[PDB]
């Protein structure tokens, strides 16, 4: 939520990644991006793939 | 210290660019320039992005 720190979201083991909400489940285009703002619940700021 | 600078000034327009007044002043960054200039406030429609 400060814009300008990022934290790599890593996958767990027997998990799927925090991203799978947000790309589709077979990739338009090499190198398409995914962005979706987060509620200050969620901790705020931005989730981006 | 920006909210330090601008302290000093009586400011009229603040507008940003894929980023937003609030944000600008929070984040930490690789580089900042800084362009200053004589500008009058009467030509506020011809200073834009």
């Amino acid at each position: 939520s400060d814009d300008r720190t990022e934290v790599p979201q890593l996958v767990n083991a027997n998990q799927y990644s925090p991203c799978v909400s947000i790309v589709p489940s077979t990739v338009w285009e090499d190198g398409d991006y995914y962005r979706k703002q987060l509620s200050p619940l969620e901790g705020g700021g931005w989730l981006v793939a | 210290n920006l909210t330090k600078l601008l302290s000093l000034f009586s400011v009229n327009d603040f507008t940003c660019s894929q980023i937003s007044p609030a944000a600008i002043a929070s984040n930490c960054y690789s580089s900042l320039i800084l362009d200053y200039f004589s500008y009058p406030l009467s030509m506020k429609s011809d200073l834009s992005v």
